[PDB]
């Protein structure tokens, strides 16, 4: 609002804890976004690695496991996937997680389910073939389990097809373009209504005040201070509005996590 | 300032917003323009021959640099009266034209020359408007215009008389001289006015700028971009001023916001003890006014940094966590969880050989309170 | 005979550098695509609302304008002249040839006979486009000098004009002419409107392309 | 002259009044989207084996 | 606000953005509502009989 001037700041005091509501309501948003991605990927006790050897039944998970030659230590996919997605007052903090930390954990769900099928997600992690997992889970959707064994290599290719024709679908992620642009360009509007008057004479806070006197200047201040006061509330309920339809998002991730990911469904 | 933040005298755990920092700026630097055409009033107050009473002249002083603090300084001047306007602020002001009319009187007749008078010079030689604006300077000049036997080429209307100025004249019968500047003001876009001095630029370091006209603050820097040989400042997308151009040298400079951030105060309680420890937040940690520690997330000081990982307990951010353990308070990595090791193999099982009966609770929130409000007795 | 601008007549509407940033204005302009008169070789023009103004030669025949609302005394009018020297500005009050211009010995100059009160004074194939224009008593003139392949014909392109000069006059302004040098031994004129547009500025910070918004549904 | 001076005040109130009623309209929506979630808990936890 | 009148237009610019937000709110919910009954009834690929 006020800006570096003096004159502002004795008037802004006169409107009672309006300023102090809306920092409230944004430190609110800022620590129920670290909240809702603790949900989504930190549902597991320990971080379980894979077997150096990769004997699977003839299945190769090599482009969904981490690449050990990365800082990152991300995955084929992750990677596709992530080249493809100061001011007056405005500051961006920074995630808890970093995203190598949350490499880490999804690396450690695929193991889970790679070497032990659902037991991890219920106790302890018991491992099982591979093969004889994937036996159990024919029978999960009613077919008999030599229908498995006695496929288990046409089996094997089509996942393996199946898993290289996404990398060539991908090589879409508009959801999540989305979010980063309607928050791009909320937060210009609220730069831009910097340069308006309101219906003062201007809209810079100084040359309204070295070219009236006291009386004559705060009456131009006040209106300067109405809109400004105007846009931030606006912006304020808008960034509302917009996180309790992301929460609605990543609980439907952890849904999906535990139940399509940690199980049957 | 926790307790006073959260208006109680006992604070749980937790980290605070408390206040913030902000570095201040010394000293205000005002660049400018050099001055070229500074007008060269000597010639008009530099004359080998003035002009007479009667016929006085009209110089029609234009677009140029005036500098009305020679004048007023050089105590030269016998008579430096100035009307519309206090002598001071004339180098502080622009109008559309000054006119400077020159002409010579009688020592004693420097009375008339104002707004509303009468007598013979102001009646019928030079009279001024009753909402005069300039100034009027005079000056004796008795050893230049009187001569023995007396000066007769200097006449007045009285049709027209000649003072005979001698040299042994007592004062106020000896020759002045007289300069009416006349500043108005008609109805264009600009034209001559004072002067514009420039203080020094250095860099590096929050200021208060100006130059010439943009009003601003922050570090100045030197640039790599090139503007166009027209283009005095460089803005961004969403209308902020980030380069400008020196006038007098003509380079580039970049102009960065000076830092600032949010201060928080991380606590183990005051039911632990009184320690604290203090987030600068994405404040570089050189510039914030022991244990001094860079984070991703501002600067920390009062907790030492440790090479352990446990459990998060107060968050920080990016990745670092703080805790009271190691009597104090420290920094570090969290800990993503154990570390399980599988012993998968293409034939082997494990099975359980016993269960335990666990039970667990959850919460959930159901209802508010209802309140009303009444608009008009509120 | 009358032509087809194209792209032509953007000028940078101020200081101030800039780089890509689909930058969008609202200003007087040349809207594209315009019915531009054509002269060959003149009369007296109409102002209104300043002026596009592009040329073609490799001698110079175009040697200047004369602006203002009576072309003569009794009101104040500005002058502006180049003789095989180089320009002179000026602003007096004149009494101009009702068909001013300068020979070509190579004595010249039939363009008035009278220079009144003088309130500024100054002294000192090819398309040269100009546009000028008069606010709050500054005249202000932008200009371009590009090279054609061809002698005397409007090409198409585009290419942005860099301000020029800057006159804190006063001086009113209703009508303007030209000022030719004789055989003794072509040109346009568009006219400004409040326009919006949108340009684009390339990384050395030059307009590179522009979009009139009015033009069609899609622009 | 007290126009003047009372209108300064209804303005502000006002203002004070709708900011109220908005933070409370998105309160109540997480509220009732817990609820939901607490009903189909009842549901399939309570009266049934999940 | 205005309703054609140019007096009024030209001193609601002085508030910049205000009704290009209110328009862009207002749209963004109005294509949410073909999406709504998308996501509900075109759940089958063919039309069967
Ligand atoms: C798992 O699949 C990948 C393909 O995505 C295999 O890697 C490719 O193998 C072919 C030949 O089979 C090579 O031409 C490619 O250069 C390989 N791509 C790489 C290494 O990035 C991989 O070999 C498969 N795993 C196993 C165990 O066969
Ligand atoms: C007229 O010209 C003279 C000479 O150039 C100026 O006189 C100078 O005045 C300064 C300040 O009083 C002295 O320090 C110099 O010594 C003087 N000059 C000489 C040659 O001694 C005078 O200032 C000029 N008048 C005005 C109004 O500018
Ligand atoms: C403004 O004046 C200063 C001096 O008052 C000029 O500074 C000169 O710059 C040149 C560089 O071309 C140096 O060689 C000179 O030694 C400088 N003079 C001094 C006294 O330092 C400056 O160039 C002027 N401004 C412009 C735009 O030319
Ligand atoms: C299965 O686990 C239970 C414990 O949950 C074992 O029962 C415990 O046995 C120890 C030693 O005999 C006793 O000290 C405890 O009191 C028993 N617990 C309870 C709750 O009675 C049981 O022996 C285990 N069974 C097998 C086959 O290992
Ligand atoms: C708080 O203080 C009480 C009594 O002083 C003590 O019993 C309790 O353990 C304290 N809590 C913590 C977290 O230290
Ligand atoms: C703080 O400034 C110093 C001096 O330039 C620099 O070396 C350091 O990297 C800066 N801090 C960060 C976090 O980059
Ligand atoms: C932490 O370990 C690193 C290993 O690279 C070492 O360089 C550093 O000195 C250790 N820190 C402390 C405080 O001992
Ligand atoms: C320009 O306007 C005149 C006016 O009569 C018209 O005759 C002519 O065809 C127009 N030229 C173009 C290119 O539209
Ligand atoms: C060119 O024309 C100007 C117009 O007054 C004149 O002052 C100048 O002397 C001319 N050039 C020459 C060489 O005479
Ligand atoms: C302009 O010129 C005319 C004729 O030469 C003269 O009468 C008039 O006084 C002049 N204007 C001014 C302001 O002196
Ligand atoms: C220009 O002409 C108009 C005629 O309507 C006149 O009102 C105006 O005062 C003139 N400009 C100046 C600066 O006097
Ligand atoms: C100007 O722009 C061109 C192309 O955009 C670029 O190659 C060049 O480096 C820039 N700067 C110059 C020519 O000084």
């Amino acid at each position: 609002i006020c800006g570096d001037s003096t004159e502002c700041s004795n008037l802004l005091l006169q409107y009672g804890s309006f300023c102090t509501q809306l920092n409230r309501a944004l430190t609110g948003i800022a620590v129920e976004q670290d909240k809702n991605t603790q949900e989504v990927f930190a549902q597991v006790k320990q971080i379980y690695k894979t077997p150096p050897i990769k004997d699977f039944g003839g299945f190769n998970f090599s482009q969904i496991l981490p690449d050990p030659s990365k800082p990152s230590k991300r995955s084929f996919i992750e990677d596709l996937l992530f080249n493809k997605v100061k001011f007056n007052g405005l500051t961006v903090l920074p995630p808890l997680l970093t995203d190598e930390m949350i490499a880490q954990y999804t690396s450690a769900l695929l193991a889970g389910t790679i070497t032990s099928g659902w037991t991890f997600g219920a106790g302890a992690a018991l491992q099982i073939p591979f093969a004889m997992q994937m036996a159990y889970r024919f029978n999960g959707i009613g077919v008999t389990q030599n229908v498995l064994y006695e496929n288990q290599k046409l089996i094997a290719n089509q996942f393996n097809s199946a898993i290289g024709k996404i990398q060539d679908s991908l090589s879409a992620l508009g959801k999540l373009q989305d979010v980063v642009n309607q928050n791009a360009q909320a937060l210009n509007t609220l730069v831009k209504q910097l340069s308006s008057n309101f219906g003062a004479i201007s809209s810079v806070l100084n040359d309204i005040l070295s070219r009236l006197d006291p009386p004559e200047a705060e009456v131009q201040i006040d209106r300067l201070i109405t809109g400004r006061l105007q846009s931030l509330q606006t912006y304020v309920t808008q960034q509302l509005i917009r996180a309790a339809e992301i929460r609605a998002s990543a609980n439907l991730a952890a849904t999906k996590m535990s139940e399509c990911v940690l199980g049957q469904s | 300032e926790t307790k006073c933040t959260l208006k109680s005298f006992t604070v749980e755990k937790g980290i605070y917003q408390t206040s913030n920092f902000r570095v201040q700026p010394t000293e205000s630097i005002v660049r400018f323009p050099n001055i070229t055409n500074l007008c060269p009033f000597g010639e008009v107050f530099n004359a080998t021959r003035f002009a007479s009473v009667y016929a006085w002249n009209r110089k029609r002083i234009s677009n140029c640099v005036a500098d009305y603090s020679v004048l007023y300084n050089s105590a030269s001047f016998s008579t430096f009266k100035c009307y519309g306007v206090s002598p001071t602020k004339l180098n502080d002001l622009c109008f559309t034209n000054v006119y400077a009319d020159s002409f010579v009187i009688r020592g004693d007749e420097v009375r008339q020359i104002a707004p509303g008078q009468t007598g013979k010079i102001a009646d019928y030689n030079y009279k001024l408007p009753d909402d005069f604006t300039g100034c009027v300077i005079a000056w004796n000049s008795n050893n230049l215009d009187s001569k023995v036997g007396g000066n007769y080429n200097y006449l007045y209307r009285l049709p027209l008389q000649s003072y005979g100025f001698q040299p042994t004249n007592g004062v106020g019968y000896q020759p002045y001289r007289v300069v009416v500047l006349s500043f108005e003001l008609l109805h264009a876009p600009a034209t001559v006015c004072g002067p514009k001095k420039s203080t020094n630029l250095v860099k590096n370091k929050c200021v208060n700028f100006n130059f010439n006209g943009l009003t601003g603050t922050g570090v100045l820097t030197e640039s790599n971009k090139k503007f166009l040989p027209f283009q005095q400042f460089g803005r961004d997308i969403a209308d902020t001023t980030d380069a400008v151009r020196d006038p007098q040298t003509l380079e580039i400079l970049d102009i960065t916001p000076c830092s600032f951030g949010g201060v928080s105060v991380i606590t183990p309680g005051t039911n632990t003890s009184n320690q604290v420890a203090v987030l600068y937040q994405g404040v570089n940690c050189t510039e914030v006014p022991s244990n001094v520690f860079q984070t991703r997330a501002g600067c920390l000081i009062g907790a030492e940094h440790v090479n352990n990982s446990y459990e998060c307990d107060i968050p920080i951010g990016a990745g670092i966590c703080a805790s009271y353990q190691t009597q104090s308070i420290i920094a570090y990595t969290m800990s993503l969880g154990a570390e399980n090791s599988v012993a998968y193999s293409n034939n082997s099982i494990a099975i359980p050989t016993n269960f335990t009966i666990s039970v667990t609770t959850e919460i959930l929130p159901v209802s508010m309170t209802k309140t009303s409000v009444d608009c008009t007795m509120y | 005979a009358y032509t087809n601008s194209f792209t032509r007549g953007v000028y940078y509407p101020d200081k101030v550098f800039r780089s890509s940033v689909l930058h969008s204005t609202q200003d007087l302009f040349l809207p594209f695509f315009s019915n531009v008169t054509w002269f060959h070789a003149n009369p007296v023009l109409p102002f209104n609302d300043g002026v596009y103004f592009a040329s073609t030669e490799k001698s110079n025949i175009i040697r200047g304008w004369i602006f203002g609302t009576t072309l003569d005394s009794k009101t104040q009018s500005l002058l502006i002249v180049n003789n095989a020297t180089n320009v002179v500005i000026k602003v007096c009050e004149f009494q101009f040839c009702n068909d001013p211009f300068l020979g070509v010995m190579e004595s010249e100059f039939r363009v008035y006979s009278s220079a009144n009160n003088c309130t500024f004074e100054y002294v000192s194939k090819n398309l040269r486009e100009f546009v000028f224009k008069n606010i709050d008593g500054y005249f202000k003139i932008y200009s371009k000098h590009t090279p054609i392949n061809l002698v005397r014909d409007l090409p198409q392109g585009f290419s942005a004009l860099e301000p020029l000069v800057d006159l804190p006059i006063g001086i009113n302004i209703t009508r303007f002419q030209t000022l030719l040098a004789l055989h003794r031994s072509a040109y346009y004129v568009g006219y400004l409107q409040p326009r919006t547009f949108l340009l684009k500025y390339n990384e050395n910070g030059t307009i590179t392309d522009a979009v009139d918004c009015a033009l069609d549904p899609l622009s």
